[PDB]
């Protein structure tokens, strides 16, 4: 149990030092994600919250 | 949103209800659906009960079978000013009889009919039209039409009938008129195709609706010329004229998704609202269930907690202001079940959480009540028994030589956050002085 | 300024305006921060930090003096505290509310005696308690008068108070159980007094006095008061030196005062509302001798344990409940070490208990009629310093040492091949059990406790042999099924394999050098997939290969700048793919063709610094559609609030929760009920499990008023007890009866009760020491308590397009007329046309028998009914025979070894005419197999059924008696005629077997009557029968049946997989195919073209009926959990769309259904909105339309009832299995779909999902691999699995959290250290 999701937590499943470029590279990976992630009335809302 | 004013229970049992199917109905009249001594079949057996004192005249084994066959009907009607009964028997025959006596009448045909796994199959039924009994029916072949001349002299004679339909299935268009129908329908899921009943009764001319989707368990057709359709889809609502396909309006009611499998749908029949409109009424799974004709379709279902909820209701229920009576049978017992519409209502609620919010406002008044102390005044004496580990006296014996050999620590304090202080005391046998 | 906390302000300056173009190269910036007051007035400032705003910040700081962390510092902006004791042991902790985790203590060595002599006691003591509401006061000039009204002048320092006169507490408890702790210091005759309700404690220097006495006090010492309104207890320094009895009545506005005369400086001031306490008396070894919880106000729980001379542990007592408002004033020790808890205590004299048996006292005995004087469960060791076990003896007489299901070990085993391939004495362990059913289990354990083999035999079963071989760092490199064995060996003499071979029925892992983890994890169902790693060791890439060895598919995973996991998806297998994964192992950058990816970003860039680090917010992205989710977590993952974001909208659908003590307190569902929202209140009590569910009603006043839901009562044992549905106008109880060894034996109710066997009666089977259920017998009530009109059966249930509709009139009236219809059309026995003599030859027509018989089963509604079970060696349920008449008390026996030493002859001669008969009988032909030449006879209608008559008049006689013909022709007049005709001719032919006929008359007097009841009634033969009659040593059935549903399986070579399934009699063969991974993709049996399943979730995608009828589309979260289906026509028209809002467990609470009836105008839906309640064992019902309804549940689970207001308006009875057998409900709304075991069962296809698997109760077997290996085979299942009685998330979470307390207690005091133990198997040698 953790906020943070494993490798293992997944169903998809069947550090000393590091260098510049790498740290660039995953600063690039971050800002990538950041980029991607950013009464029937009442029923087409919910219906448009679940999956869309 | 019906509510149960009262239930009146009959004075007389029906027997235990083990293989046993109801069928009431009451005294059918050329001028009306008039009240009268209402005639209930239970089993194999009629039963005759007034509704003034509410107690069952007698009880004669006059049927074949109990479960209403498809092939054996039966109804009471008036000919000649004389009240009848009329059922189908095992054998073919057509046991037409007075209330007393069982005038044996002449017929002209004996039905045949048999089942099939290919679900289409032969039925016949009895209509009434222009005051006269039709006994129509489709045998395993097609569909033909017969009706009494009466009892005594009477023979049943055939009108001509030309259909063969190509895809087979019977069902009388019930209304709540002075006659028991007027027209004849054959249904398939493609189209329903229909026919009307004259004095001569099914005629050549037909009159075939459009309904898709729909295997069209019932149908029904109002005295204002509307021609209402129960199938699984629900409730499919349709006119008649001229040409009788134009589709006025769908209501989701009476459908599959709401429960209403075979056995609830052939109990539904149709009542006047005084008014000059007619609505339809009918026992399904949550229980006897009450729709107006509009376009604007807002069914009542009876909630309150009773027994006699869940009743097969008798044809030619009534409506006096917003109570309406029915009369219905539960469990092999008669009740007279007086109940009330409802318009619903509900006061809606707003104004849950608008409280007034602002900002939040952080000021460090330091209270003069208590002063901060200047230096320290308390230094707790540590005790070192508590401090002191007990693992430098558990296994303190060397098995080489047998001696014993231990070491403690005589102060060890690294709560320091600089560099701890730790000196040990140990003890060891030596031989040196 | 973002945020404030108490006195304190948090401030920060996200720095966004300028960043580097591309990131090729650094900027190389320079960084000035000022810290100012911007007018003359001075500013505090604590810590200063900076920091990219990604990087998680965990800043902490230490005590200065005391040199300990005493605070973390949360990147979040709050701060979370630990507190220290005198000698630097962590004693409590503080979350960043201000209300604390978890206090601790102990006995104080200076508060001991030297010279003692006592018979009972605890060597040391620890006590643990966790609060609802509980702040430490700091005693800040800033905080304190908000905190504390103060009369008298005080000096004060960073946690100390050296305080004059009184300060009373503002906040007014009003709750069961307060304490408070502190430590002082006593000067002189400075004497201080602490008010709690009515009791005041007066502390003096040399003793602190109570109303009732004075006991010895040092001058400086900790102090803890504990007080409910039954009870006080006083500790001083670790050890309880005061408890008494009180009066008082309950607490409400009650206040915490402090009152000193005289110069006193308290140091720390706990307070502690609602506190759970815990006390635990340790022995030498520091392993519990007694401990006593607080169970309710005025009730303790105290469990006691017994150890050896040498220190191993040899019994522990359950735990028991004692009452303080009844404590019969002999003594007051309710949280003292109880001297008579157990009197048959000292191993020297008065009767010790491990010899004699049975304890002489408890101080209340609740146990003693239900355990009948052995409470306890005890360990017989081997004669070895070591702790093997000898015999071990379960609670109760039958189950202790002295009874029968008493289960003993032996180190030697008679099997000598166990002996020889394993050297004994050479670091293999081996254990042997035997059961009284013929089955023995021994089990060989490696050095470092890890079954190297284990092999069971049974009798009339061959013998199971399964084998792991592991590797050098312990890691299990490769393990063997037994079908492999039963292939090598084919014999009684095994090999049992000691090292890694190639074989393809083997399962093999082949971890790094060094044990990193597993590189190639191999299974013969489903394929090689191999693990890819990155150089900081993260788990980068996964492929599947298929079985030419050839790659399917690739899961990557890419990673954030913290380490933590960025995004995950899956790619197809390519040569280029493959290439790009070689490559992009090296680059560190992503794949280039992902097509579905879901990116996890939990909060770090979020302008509301409580939700950084706090939010889980979820983007899943399958090809073009999208769903995202965010869930809010706070101190250690509790998760708050559950929101469904959607772009149209910047309001979240969510569901709030409101918990304390890691217990869920209270539920806000997205729901309305009768216009207004609904919340619910879970109550629990000092145990902290449920005890009740209520629903909050506001009302116009300014208050709210819970109407209760479920009133829940329990055990002592943590099990649960009674649940009182008391909602609504109609109450009822549901009460759970327990017996002696533990088992749940009745579920008792007006409605419908249950009674469950475990060792009485049986199948054919003797009790298994296993515990398993042998009998399950129900006894339905409910048939007046509904709509009666759908109960009675009649005459067109039977009648189809198959059978004709006159016949079922006839047939009908032929079963009312024996009996079979008690009048009101509940079936009284079974339907066994063999066993009715006379009877019309339509009913007994074969065919129509099947069909009368089960469409009697299934729309017929018994009183009675019920299973009697028989298990295999796998422990799997391989027979149920059903007894739905009045043959609950005397059914028949298994034909097998039937018991005819009774017939009259001898044992000798019954061997040789049981080999012969047993030859001979073909049992499924019924009393056909007693005849010769029955397959000439079959060509007819008198030739069918003559066999009843001609047995009948072999012995009994009467029955028909030669004029049987009229009575069999009940529906015909013609058909006598041609009776009479034939039936002397087949009278005359039907002659007896050559075995039958060797036999004598008076033998033959009565036993063929009862053997032709034997061969009538037997297993195959009932509408309600689940059987396994060949199993593979894997466990795969090769034929499986369900009523007359008869489905022969032949399963694939060297796979668990299923390669044919035929149908039954008419053995046409339906087609099943798998696919690269093991899940199945087509099985025409349940009419399914092609299922496709979620390349993200494992789970199910689209499922295609056959004909193209139907069609079933899901959507999920990450987790797995289905978040909506929609069900399609054959025309693609969406005829039914439902939303799950699911809980963090799994559980659904609010659902939304919009079905369509007509699909092409859908402007006019029905639509229908559900909120489930759930408890310990299951949802205790569902809210839908402004209506309540009550679920009651079976045991295992399973729904068999759902009432409206004491009116059933649905039921479902279920056979092993899974698969139902009936149901009652025809109201729509009043269904469910939780059906067995309370698992979603999809009502177009026929398939539960089972814990996130698809199953098939026609075959018993699940359509998905087994992700944690279960069995020797992936897809076989139990039959049964029944629920742990126990309340889960209750009394076992919150006895974990005490457990773990006492872990970190005994880990700061040393007792996890380098040779810390009084035993020499605990030495370090
Ligand atoms: C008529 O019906 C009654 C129940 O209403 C039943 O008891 C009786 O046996 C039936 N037969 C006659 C002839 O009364």
């Amino acid at each position: 149990v953790y906020n943070v999701v494993k490798p293992n937590g997944l169903k998809m499943i069947w550090m000393r030092r590091v260098k510049d470029t790498i740290i660039l590279t995953w600063y690039k990976n971050g800002q990538s994600i950041s980029k991607q992630i950013l009464m029937a009335g009442l029923m087409f809302k919910k219906n448009q919250y679940f999956f869309t | 949103m019906l509510r149960i004013k009262e239930v009146k229970k009959y004075n007389n049992r029906l027997g235990f209800p083990a293989g046993k199917e109801v069928r009431i109905r009451p005294l059918l009249e050329a001028g009306g659906f008039a009240r009268g001594p209402i005639y209930v079949k239970y089993g194999r057996e009629l039963s005759k009960h007034d509704p003034s004192s509410r107690s069952m005249a007698w009880n004669a084994t006059v049927f074949d079978t109990a479960l209403n066959h498809p092939t054996r009907p039966w109804t009471v009607t008036v000919v000649g000013g004389k009240k009848m009964v009329l059922g189908v028997r095992k054998e073919g025959l057509g046991f037409s009889e007075d209330d007393p006596p069982r005038s044996l009448n002449v017929k002209g045909g004996d039905d045949m009919a048999d089942e099939n796994y290919g679900g289409g199959n032969s039925t016949i039924v009895l209509v009434k039209s222009g005051g006269k009994d039709f006994a129509i029916g489709l045998d395993d072949l097609k569909e033909l039409n017969s009706f009494g001349i009466g009892a005594g002299n009477g023979k049943l004679s055939l009108a001509l009938g030309n259909p063969v339909n190509v895809l087979t299935g019977v069902v009388l268009p019930v209304e709540q008129r002075d006659g028991s129908v007027a027209y004849v329908a054959v249904n398939s899921d493609t189209k329903s195709v229909i026919y009307k009943v004259d004095a001569k009764g099914l005629q050549k001319n037909q009159k075939i609706d459009v309904n898709v989707r729909a295997s069209a368990e019932k149908i029904l057709l109002t005295k204002n010329n509307e021609l209402l359709h129960i199938s699984p889809q629900g409730l499919n609502v349709y006119s008649v004229q001229g040409s009788a396909s134009t589709f006025k309006y769908f209501c989701p009611y009476f459908s599959s998704f709401g429960g209403w499998s075979r056995r609830f749908v052939d109990t539904v029949t149709l009542m006047d609202e005084g008014g000059n409109q007619e609505a339809l009424i009918g026992t399904g799974p949550k229980g006897i269930e009450y729709m107006p004709v509009d376009e604007k379709c807002k069914n009542y279902v009876v909630e309150g907690v009773q027994d006699a909820k869940h009743a097969v209701v008798a044809p030619g229920a009534t409506k006096e202001g917003n109570d309406i009576k029915v009369l219905g049978v539960y469990n092999g017992e008669l009740c007279l079940l007086t109940l009330e519409v409802v318009d619903a209502v509900e006061p809606k609620l707003d104004q849950g959480s608008p409280a007034k919010p602002s900002a939040e406002r952080v000021k460090a008044t330091k209270s003069s009540k208590v002063t901060v102390r200047s230096g320290a005044l308390s230094k707790p004496v540590s005790w070192l028994r508590d401090s002191l580990d007990e693992a430098s006296f558990k296994n303190i014996v060397d098995k080489l030589s047998g001696k014993i050999r231990f070491s403690f620590p005589l102060v060890d304090l690294q709560g320091r956050m600089g560099l701890p202080i730790k000196l040990v005391v140990y003890y060891d046998e030596s031989d040196g002085e | 300024i973002k945020q404030s906390i108490d006195e304190w302000i948090y401030v920060e300056a996200d720095s966004r305006e300028i960043v580097v173009s591309e990131s090729t190269t650094v900027k190389r910036v320079l960084f000035k921060i000022i810290v100012k007051s911007t007018g003359a007035d001075d500013v505090h400032v604590d810590h200063v930090r900076l920091s990219p705003v990604n990087f998680n910040f965990e800043g902490s700081v230490y005590d200065a003096r005391i040199g300990q962390r005493t605070a973390t510092i949360q990147t979040n902006g709050f701060v979370s505290r630990r507190l220290y004791d005198a000698y630097n042991r962590r004693i409590a902790e503080v979350d960043e509310t201000g209300n604390i985790k978890y206090l601790a203590s102990y006995s104080k060595r200076v508060g001991n005696t030297k010279d003692e002599k006592k018979r009972e006691g605890g060597y040391s003591s620890r006590i643990q308690m966790r609060a609802k509401h509980s702040w430490v006061e700091s005693f800040s000039p800033y905080t304190m008068e908000k905190r504390w009204q103060i009369g008298g002048t005080a000096t004060v320092e960073p946690n100390q108070a050296i305080l004059q006169g009184q300060i009373i507490s503002k906040e007014k408890f009003s709750s069961e159980s307060i304490c408070i702790r502190l430590v002082y210091s006593m000067s002189g005759s400075s004497q201080l007094s602490l008010t709690i309700g009515k009791t005041t404690v007066v502390v003096k220097p040399n003793a602190v006095q109570y109303k009732g006495h004075t006991a010895t006090t040092p001058s400086n010492a900790e102090l803890v008061i504990f007080a409910t309104p039954k009870l006080t207890s006083i500790w001083v320094d670790g050890h309880l030196r005061i408890e008494a009895p009180e009066t008082h009545a309950k607490f409400n506005n009650e206040a915490v005062s402090l009152q000193t005369s005289g110069p006193v400086g308290i140091k720390d001031v706990i307070v502690m509302e609602d506190a759970e306490i815990q006390v635990s008396y340790l022995n030498r070894d520091s392993k519990p001798l007694q401990e006593i919880l607080l169970l309710d106000s005025s009730n303790v729980l105290i469990r006691q344990m017994m150890y050896d001379v040498i220190g191993r542990r040899v019994a522990e007592t359950v735990w028991v409940q004692k009452s303080l408002i009844d404590g019969r004033s002999t003594a007051f020790k309710a949280f003292q070490y109880h001297d008579d808890f157990v009197s048959n205590d000292n191993p020297t004299d008065r009767n010790y208990f491990l010899n004699t048996g049975p304890m002489q006292g408890y101080v209340a005995t609740a146990t003693n009629t239900i355990y009948e004087g052995y409470p306890y469960s005890q360990t017989v060791y081997y004669n070895n310093p070591l702790e093997i076990r000898h015999k071990v003896g379960h609670p109760g007489v039958k189950n202790s040492i002295k009874g029968a299901f008493v289960h003993q070990y032996a180190i030697a085993s008679d099997l000598a091949f166990i002996q020889r391939n394993y050297p004994k004495n050479e670091g293999y362990r081996q254990e042997e059990e035997k059961s009284p059913n013929g089955k023995k289990h021994v089990v060989v354990y490696n050095r470092r406790n890890k079954k190297v083999a284990e092999y069971t035999q049974v009798k009339d079963y061959n013998n199971i042999l399964t084998t792991y071989i592991y590797d050098q760092h312990g890691n299990q490199i490769q393990m063997l099924p037994p079908s492999y064995y039963h292939e090598k060996s084919r014999s009684g003499d095994y090999q049992p394999e000691k090292q890694v071979v190639a074989s393809p029925w083997a399962v093999t892992s082949k971890y790094d050098s060094t044990g990193e983890f597993i590189t190639s994890k191999e299974t013969p169902d489903g394929g090689r997939v191999e693990f890819i790693y990155n150089e900081y060791n993260q788990l980068r890439y996964q492929i599947h290969y298929k079985e030419d060895k050839q790659a399917d598919k690739i899961v990557y995973f890419l990673y954030n700048i913290f380490g933590r996991m960025c995004e995950a998806g899956q790619v197809p297998a390519n040569p280029t793919t493959l290439q790009q994964v070689r490559e992009t192992t090296k680059s560190h950058q992503a794949i280039p063709n992902r097509d579905q990816a879901v990116y996890f970003d939990y909060g770090e860039t979020e302008s509301e610094p409580s939700l950084r680090g706090r939010i889980q917010r979820t983007v899943k992205k399958n090809k073009e559609v999208l769903f995202s989710e965010v869930m809010f977590f706070d101190e250690e993952s509790n998760i708050i609030r559950k929101s469904y974001i959607s772009p149209t909208t910047n309001e979240t659908l969510s569901l709030v929760y409101l918990q304390e003590n890691d217990k869920v307190s209270g539920i806000q569902y997205p729901f309305g009920v009768d216009g207004k929202q609904l919340i619910l209140k879970y109550k629990h009590n000092l145990r902290g499990e449920i005890v009740e569910v209520a629903r909050v009603e506001q009302k116009t006043s300014g208050q709210t008023e819970f109407i209760p839901i479920a009133g829940i009562d329990h055990d002592a044992e943590g099990k649960v007890t009674k649940i009182s549905h008391n909602y609504g106008d109609s109450k009822f109880d549901q009460t759970y009866k327990y017996v002696a060894p533990g088992y749940l034996v009745e579920i008792a109710n007006n409605f419908l009760t249950e009674k469950l066997y475990y060792t009485e009666k049986g199948y054919g089977c003797e009790p298994t020491g296993d515990g398993s259920i042998l009998r399950t017998e129900f006894k339905a009530s409910w048939h007046d308590k509904c709509d009666q009109n759908l109960i009675p059966l009649t005459a067109r249930a039977f009648v189809s397009g198959g059978i004709d509709f006159t016949t079922a009139e006839t047939c009908f009236d032929a079963l009312l007329n024996l009996g079979y219809i008690d009048t009101t059309g509940r079936p009284v026995k079974t339907f066994y046309p063999d066993l009715e003599t006379g009877l019309p030859m339509k009913c007994a027509t074969p065919s129509n028998w099947r069909y009368i018989s089960e469409k009697m089963l299934e729309q017929g509604y018994p009183e009675h009914y019920g299973h009697a079970y028989d298990y295999g060696s796998h422990g799997e349920l391989i027979a149920a025979k059903s007894f739905v008449g009045k043959e609950k008390d005397s059914l028949t026996a298994p034909l097998s070894k039937a018991s005819f030493a009774n017939a009259g002859m001898k044992s000798h001669e019954l061997d040789r005419f049981w080999d012969s008969l047993s030859r001979s009988i073909n049992k499924v032909e019924g009393t056909k197999a007693i005849f010769e030449g029955t397959q000439q006879l079959t060509t007819g209608l008198v030739g069918s059924v003559i066999h009843k008559p001609k047995l009948e008049s072999l012995l009994e006689g009467k029955g028909g008696d030669s004029s049987i013909c009229t009575p069999w022709s009940s529906g015909d007049r013609t058909e006598e005629a041609k009776c009479k005709r034939e039936y002397q001719q087949a009278f005359d032919k039907l002659k007896l077997k050559q075995v039958i006929q060797s036999l004598q008359e008076p033998v033959r007097k009565n036993v063929l009557r009862i053997l032709k009841n034997t061969l009538a009634s037997m297993l195959g033969n009932s509408p309600g029968d689940v059987e396994s009659f060949s199993i593979d040593p894997n466990g795969n059935h090769g034929v499986f049946y369900t009523g007359f549903k008869r489905f022969e399986l032949k399963y694939k070579h060297q796979k668990n997989q299923i390669a044919t399934i035929k149908e039954g009699t008419k053995q046409q063969e339906k087609m099943i195919v798998h696919d690269d991974e093991g899940n199945v993709i087509k099985a025409l049996h349940k009419k399914i073209d092609k299922i496709e399943y979620d390349p993200l979730t494992q789970r199910v995608s689209r499922i295609e009926m056959s004909d193209r009828s139907r069609t079933l589309e899901f959507g999920y979260d990450f987790r797995g959990e289905r978040t909506f289906k929609r069900v399609r026509n054959k025309d693609n028209d969406i005829i039914s769309v439902n939303y799950y809002v699911r809980d963090n467990k799994g559980n659904v609470l609010v659902e939304y259904k919009q079905e369509y009836p007509n699909p092409k105008d859908t402007n006019k839906p029905i639509n229908t909105v559900t909120a489930y309640i759930h408890g310990p064992l299951g949802l205790l019902g569902f809210f839908r339309n402004n209506k309540y309804y009550n679920v009651l549940l079976d045991h295992e689970g399973s729904t068999r009832l759902v009432i409206h207001q004491g009116k059933v308006v649905a039921a479902y009875d279920y056979l092993p299995y899974g698969q139902m057998i009936r149901k009652y409900g025809s109201n729509p709304e009043a269904h469910i779909a939780f059906r067995y075991t309370g698992q979603e069962f999809d009502e177009e296809t026929g398939l539960y999902n089972y814990h996130a698997r698809l199953y098939d109760p026609d075959i018993g077997r699940f359509f998905q691999m087994d992700p944690m290996e279960q069995y020797a085979s992936p897809y076989k299942y139990a039959g049964n699995s029944p629920v742990s009685q126990i309340d889960p998330d209750g009394q076992i979470a919150v006895t974990l959290v005490l457990m773990i307390i006492g872990a970190i207690v005994g880990a700061y005091l040393g007792a996890a250290s380098a040779n810390n133990s009084w035993n020499p198997a605990k030495w370090a040698w």
